[PDB]
RNA sequence: UAAACGAUGCCUACGCUGUUGUGGUUAUGAGCACGGCAGAAGAGAAAUCUAGUAGGGCUUUGGGGAGAGUACGCGCGCAA
């Protein structure tokens, strides 16, 4: 649930000279298995040649808009230096709801409606 | 534009089917009931839900809303049906009818006070 | 590829047909292919009938009408917006248009 | 004009596909009779009536559920007894069942009877 | 870790209760709409082989969007075969999808003898033809101990179906692996349904097993409710 | 076994794959026109059903009986 | 001949008042066998009574063949013909569908609340086309009431009757209900309860029901 | 010589339904010749269907793009 750890796992694997695809797929599994309800990963740079591009991946639920983004969403950014230039890495994770308030917010999102069962 | 939005109409529709007998023609009764039963986290939403529910309750009690089954009004419609029609085709035993039908009556030897249509 | 089953014209069981000339540009077009339009127009405009009622010498008067059949080539009919481009399923619908005035 | 033995075959093949049980066939010759009589011996067709109309001739026939297909060959090739198995393997679906019909000095016979009687002939048609 | 199966369909209730056999299913032409039904009887025995993997593309404003398409066969080397295709963002996901289609389209395949009925049946019964797109395949019976005279893709299919000798011929654009696979499976299938001379006398009649077991199912209705 | 189903109206086998095949069951009338425990049973292929031909064919066969 | 529960004079009379026999003007090669002459004044085709009774008896017979009657599904997606289904199904123990038949609701497991059919019943099958189409995926027979103008591929038992009038719809459903009950021994004679039931099924406007309410209350 | 085109050779077969024309004939129910239209089933790479089924008979005709329907010879034409 810490994006600053996972981004450094990614940065390591670039220096270990391992494909971005395999590295990112592993990161997403770790984030989801640890209980994150979704995440976003983007890699950008001179990644596969002289023409630069960025590759972005999305899994599960991610919030972008309003006050619910400030309480459920966590972000980190890093960069790795290689012989050809700098490659930039962005990671974002959406925290789980947690009734004891350790892993994420106590109260679920303001727009969710739940109707109680009948006796 | 004053349209209610999807969660507000959905919660409105579910509550009237789940608790129908508890509701009345009064906004303040209906606001008390949704304050009592529901999880809704802002007065801004429950003012809109109770608004739509008291907008339905008129149309529903006025001989029903199609797409909204209420057991209390299935019973009311059974009472209206149990108020049985006393009209009758049953006494219309004397009849006149066309020749082709009179020959079908002949070819199957059907007894009764039939006549050729005088027309 | 073949766009229409009838080749865009009404000729069947014939070799050849008479030509007619387009009202807008005088191009020759075969009679069985030309776009046709009917007109029935009063000699006197609607904005004058209330003056006619005080101008005429007769006890009552019926305004004379004028009658026309007009012919158009494809290019002119599309440009003047008598007809429009239509979707692959709409192309098959056939209905009689109004008489103009 | 169409060949009468070809006409016979298409008439019964189409009617079988359309799931009819009986047909009328409109122009008949001597070998057409003998062909139909062959299909009756092997139980491919059930009932045959011939109409003597003084205008060529016509037949009415009842089909069985066992008939999948039949056909005529044109032209009618001459074959030695050495040749018939080549045609058998070309026309029929299996080594176990079906009939290839051959005309001979001993009438119409099937590819098994050719071995029994020790005779070739001319190839006529098939059914299975 | 595993999930228990709750049968979604009426026939599904009968298999779990153990009131039916796989021959009875095929014999009455009943639909299969739950893959678990095939697992229940054959899970311990099914083999599979991937015939083709290929990449497909859709052009968009941003660029090509792309997916993996996989085609495979499920079969048991004795009697049963089925063919399935799936498309997904991932080669693993695609295999999971293809397997569902395959299981929902299993068929029993009949066999016969080239000559006399000595020993065990080993070839297709009758010469037959199967067509799919531009591709046509014809199968012919073969003497015992000839083996499978067959092209690259079709050879695997005959093996999984438990056929020992065949002769094959082919026409059309056989590079298209999906068409060649489907056409060859139709060829053997068509041979099994040929109207053999004995068939009319071999005929038997029975009431449908779903009507036959209605009483039990009505008890199960009330048991679920109570 | 897996290969013993035959269509009553078209006299050919029904393949395991045919989603449109169906089996029709009917009771037999009693003395004084009531019901009984015995059943008529018919197996019918999809090919007749796509055409529409089954309506007349069944009426024929109930008369045959 | 076909073994059919006997006609009785009041029943015969009943159907004729209910106008069951008035077909439309058109006819179809499938339905020629049920017509017996045409009205010289009106070009309306007239339905054969003796055949109508026969196929009504044949329908009843096969309804009896299926245990756990809940597995019979009766559908009729129209007002002007609604309430008939709602009562009819209760008289035999069947399940019913009333509104729009959600397409895929036999095919697809996710759509709740409709059972896998073992026999489907339809009235006025120009509407409910989807129902006839969809039953074909799940090996179910189909029984329909039909009229000379319309023709169907997958219907096994076509009961011929007027389907475009509220007098007529009531008559078919009311009679068939009784037969099915009779065949099982739930009732001893069919003429028992004519004007009661045939009226209950017959459709009525809100505007009529207001008038009838006021009348009834005055009488009470 | 023509996009001389429905870009679909000529005889002869076997083949589902509804509707609308033209000319004769009619037990007034319908037919025969020549058409248009809308579905179906099959077919086909599809679009669609003069294209369904098939070892029926006879003639013309194609064999990856180009160079080329061009060179040489020959036959017709006043020339083109
Ligand atoms: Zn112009």
């Amino acid at each position: 649930l810490c994006p600053a750890i996972q981004a450094e796992f990614i940065r390591s694997k670039f220096e270990e000279n391992i494909p971005y695809r395999r590295s990112v797929v592993s990161a997403i599994k770790n984030i989801k298995s640890a209980g994150g309800q979704g995440c976003v990963i983007e890699v950008s740079g001179k990644l596969k040649g002289q023409r630069a591009r960025s590759v972005k991946t999305i899994d599960g639920k991610i919030i972008h808009a309003g006050q619910p983004k400030e309480e459920f969403m966590r972000y980190a950014t890093t960069s790795v230096l290689l012989k050809q230039g700098i490659i930039g890495i962005k990671v974002g994770i959406m925290l789980p709801q947690d009734d004891e308030g350790i892993k994420g917010p106590v109260y679920d999102m303001v727009d969710k409606i739940k109707v109680l069962p009948i006796k | 534009g004053q349209i209610k939005g999807k969660s507000v109409r959905t919660a409105s529709k579910v509550i009237v089917e789940r608790y129908f007998n508890r509701l009345t023609n009064d906004f303040y009764d209906n606001r008390n009931v949704v304050i009592d039963v529901a999880e809704i986290r802002s007065k801004k939403l429950r003012n809109k839900v109770s608004g739509c529910v008291t907008k339905l309750y008129k149309r529903v009690k006025k001989n029903g809303v199609p797409g909204l089954y209420i057991k209390e009004h299935e019973e009311e419609r059974e009472k209206k049906e149990s108020f049985i029609p006393k009209i009758s085709i049953l006494d219309e035993d004397k009849v006149e009818v066309d020749e082709v039908t009179m020959e079908m009556i002949n070819q199957y030897e059907i007894n009764g006070d039939y006549v050729l249509a005088k027309k | 590829t073949k766009k229409r089953s009838n080749n865009g014209r009404s000729k069947k069981n014939r070799g050849h047909t008479r030509c007619v000339r387009c009202e807008h540009c005088s191009a020759m077009v075969p009679n069985d292919k030309a776009i046709k339009k009917f007109v029935v127009r009063s000699v006197i405009d609607a904005a004058s009938l209330d003056d006619l009622k005080i101008a005429t010498i007769y006890e009552e008067y019926e305004v004379p009408k004028s009658y026309y059949k007009l012919n158009y080539c494809v290019s002119c009919a599309v440009h003047i917006k008598l007809v429009r481009v239509r979707s692959r399923w709409e192309r098959k619908i056939r209905k009689e248009q109004r008489v103009s005035a | 004009m169409m060949d009468k033995l070809a006409n016979l075959c298409i008439t019964i093949n189409n009617a079988n596909r359309a799931q009819k049980r009986s047909v009328v066939i409109r122009r008949i010759s001597k070998v057409c009779r003998l062909f139909l009589e062959s299909m009756q011996k092997h139980g491919y067709i059930t009932d045959i009536v011939y109409i003597d109309d003084h205008r060529e001739g016509k037949a009415v026939v009842g089909l069985s559920g066992r008939l999948n297909r039949c056909g005529a060959i044109c032209p009618r090739y001459d074959v030695e007894l050495k040749d018939v198995e080549r045609y058998r393997a070309n026309l029929l679906p299996s080594r176990g069942f079906g009939h290839l019909i051959v005309t001979s000095s001993k009438g119409l016979i099937d590819h098994r009877e050719c071995i029994q009687h020790n005779t070739g002939g001319k190839i006529l048609g098939y059914f299975y | 870790e595993e999930a228990e199966w709750f049968p979604k369909t009426s026939l599904g209730k009968l298999v779990k209760a153990g009131r039916i056999t796989l021959d009875e299913i095929f014999g009455h032409s009943l639909c299969i709409r739950e893959p678990e039904i095939i697992d229940y009887f054959l899970k311990a025995t099914l083999k599979e082989e991937v015939l083709v993997i290929k990449s497909v593309q859709k052009q968009t404003k941003a660029g090509q969007k792309t997916r993996m398409k996989v085609v495979l066969a499920l079969g048991d080397h004795n009697n049963y075969i089925g063919i399935g295709s799936g498309v997904a963002r991932d080669v693993v996901s695609a295999i999971n999808a293809a397997k569902v289609v395959a299981k929902c389209s299993m068929r029993p395949i009949k066999k016969g003898f080239w000559g006399n009925e000595i020993g065990e049946a080993h070839t297709v019964p009758v010469k037959a033809l199967g067509k799919c797109g531009s591709v046509k395949v014809q199968v012919t019976p073969a003497p015992k101990g000839t083996g499978l005279v067959a092209g690259g893709v079709s050879k695997t299919i005959f093996k999984l179906a438990g056929i020992k000798d065949i002769f094959t011929s082919s026409k059309g654009q056989t590079c298209t692996t999906e068409n060649f696979a489907r056409a060859s499976l139709y060829a053997i299938t068509n041979s099994t349904n040929f109207n053999m001379p004995n068939v009319i006398e071999e005929k038997v009649v029975e009431l449908n097993p779903i009507l036959k077991n209605a009483e039990f199912l009505i008890e199960q209705e009330q048991r679920d409710l109570r | 076994n897996s290969f013993q189903r035959v269509c009553d109206f078209s006299l050919k086998p029904i393949s395991s794959q045919d989603r449109s095949s169906v089996q029709i069951n009917m009771v037999q009338l009693d003395e004084r026109g009531r019901a009984t425990k015995d059943l008529m049973i018919f197996n019918v292929s999809g090919t007749v059903r796509k055409n529409g031909k089954i309506d007349s064919m069944l009426y024929e066969r109930i008369n045959e009986m | 001949a076909v073994r059919v529960v006997p006609l009785s004079d009041k029943v015969a009379k009943a159907m004729v008042q209910c106008c069951c026999h008035l077909g439309g003007v058109t006819s179809s090669t499938s339905l020629k066998e049920y017509i017996f002459g045409k009205r010289e004044e009106d070009k309306v085709n007239i339905i054969d009574i003796k055949k109508m009774w026969e196929k009504l008896n044949l329908a009843a017979r096969m309804i009896c063949s299926i245990p756990n009657p809940k597995d019979i599904v009766v559908v009729s997606s129209k007002d002007f013909g609604r309430k008939a289904v709602i009562k009819f199904a209760e008289s035999i123990g069947a399940t019913a569908v009333t509104g729009r038949f959600i397409p895929g609701s036999f095919s697809n497991y996710e759509i709740k609340g409709v059972r896998e059919p073992r026999l489907v019943l339809v009235s006025d099958c120009f509407a409910d086309k989807q129902v006839v189409k969809e039953a074909s995926y799940v090996n179910a027979p189909c029984i329909a009431f039909c009229n000379t103008d319309n023709d169907i591929e997958f219907v096994d038992m076509v009961i011929p009757m007027n389907n475009r009038s509220q007098s007529a719809i009531g008559a078919g459903f009311c009679i068939l209900s009784k037969l099915v009950n009779y065949m099982k021994g739930n009732i001893d004679k069919v003429e028992d309860k004519l004007r009661d039931h045939i009226e209950l099924y017959t459709y009525r406007d809100s505007d009529e029901l207001e008038q009838l309410y006021q009348e009834q209350k005055i009488e009470e």
